[PDB]
């Protein structure tokens, strides 16, 4: 989900 | 109800790309892009990863927002  | 809710989880998820990416999971229909980016993925840019758990999640909930939420 998150990206980074 | 006083705000929102899969939508700042969205303002989260990285601004860099992972940000407006997850956006479109739970922004555009349902399917509209949740799948021609979670599904005909082609190297995973990066909205499919980031927004197939953000869009997903967003279904899980969105359905019937109440048990626990995935990203």
């Amino acid at each position: 989900c998150l990206g980074x | 109800m006083l705000q929102k809710k899969i939508e700042e989880i969205a303002a989260k998820y990285k601004h860099s790309v992972v940000k407006k990416c997850c956006y479109d999971g739970a922004s555009v229909n349902n399917d509209e892009t949740c799948e021609q980016r979670a599904a005909r993925i082609s190297l995973g840019p990066r909205c499919i990863k980031a927004f197939t758990e953000c869009c997903v999640v967003a279904s899980q909930l969105r359905a019937n927002i109440s048990h626990k939420d995935m990203c």
